[PDB]
């Protein structure tokens, strides 16, 4: 959750 | 020895991605063209980096074997290369060659842009330091991919596997820096070398942006995850 902008971007 | 097959598709690719990014003129067009106030600065600054961390993403995902590691590591990565990404992109916009007196025009208008007086000279004194190496494009994009891929970061929980990444670039970079600069046996450890530099930019960057001459300091979400401001 702390970096989830981040992550979802890596995944999208 | 010369660059391999795989050496040169790997190079090419890097490329393809590096171009990716917002070109150079389309930044200093609108710093040239008209001076703006310190509030005008920081916002252009803010939607700049946001674009360039979306970028950077892109173009990390694509880097060979990327996809393959820890998805903690992958986010360690990403966030613990950032800044000096950007710096370093900073770096090369800066050093671009413009008609006569417009880099005195354009380093008059970043030094009076709200940024603190503490900040300019170490900024100043790194883009001076790169200017002074005549890298080509794909000694930046090569670099970049390096700075990304470091495994002596924090919170890596797999190191090897970041190192195994990172050498073959670093191997890459090292064949075209014997090429393309015979007359320096230095200039792959130089380049290397300015790397330390960067790192320090990491330290004091949320200082360096909560210091801007402005009465509000607003980021956007992805800058707050990254930048950890706000
Ligand atoms: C952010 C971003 C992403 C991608 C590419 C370039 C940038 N960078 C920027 O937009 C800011 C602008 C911003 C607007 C005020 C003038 C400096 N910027 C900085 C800088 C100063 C302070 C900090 Cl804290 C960070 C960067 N050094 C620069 C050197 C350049 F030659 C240039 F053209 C722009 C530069």
């Amino acid at each position: 959750k702390d970096h989830q902008l981040l992550r979802y971007l890596l995944d999208k | 020895m010369e660059l391999t097959p795989d050496q040169q598709t790997l190079l090419h690719f890097i490329m393809d991605s590096y171009n990716k990014q917002r070109m150079p003129q389309e930044i200093t067009n609108k710093i040239l063209k008209e001076a703006f106030s310190a509030e005008e600065n920081f916002l252009i600054l803010t939607e700049m980096a946001t674009n360039h961390v979306q970028v950077l993403v892109e173009f990390t995902k694509k880097l060979p074997g990327f996809q393959t590691l820890d998805h903690e590591d992958q986010i360690a990565l990403l966030k613990g290369s950032a800044v000096e990404a950007m710096f370093l992109r900073s770096a090369e916009i800066f050093n671009k060659k413009l008609p006569s007196g417009h880099s005195d025009l354009l380093e008059a208008r970043i030094r009076n842009s709200g940024i603190s007086d503490e900040y300019i000279t170490p900024m100043f004194s790194f883009y001076k330091s790169i200017g002074e190496l005549k890298m080509t494009q794909e000694e930046y994009a090569l670099l970049t991919a390096i700075v990304i891929l470091s495994p002596d970061r924090q919170y890596i929980k797999d190191r090897e596997a970041v190192e195994k990444l990172q050498e073959p670039l670093l191997d890459v970079l090292q064949k075209l820096c014997k090429i393309h600069q015979p007359e320096n046996p230095q200039h792959f450890a130089c380049l290397l070398g300015r790397l330390t530099e960067l790192r320090t930019f990491n330290h004091h960057h949320a200082e360096m942006l909560m210091s801007w001459r402005v009465n509000d300091h607003k980021f956007t979400p992805l800058l707050c995850e990254i930048w950890d401001v706000q």
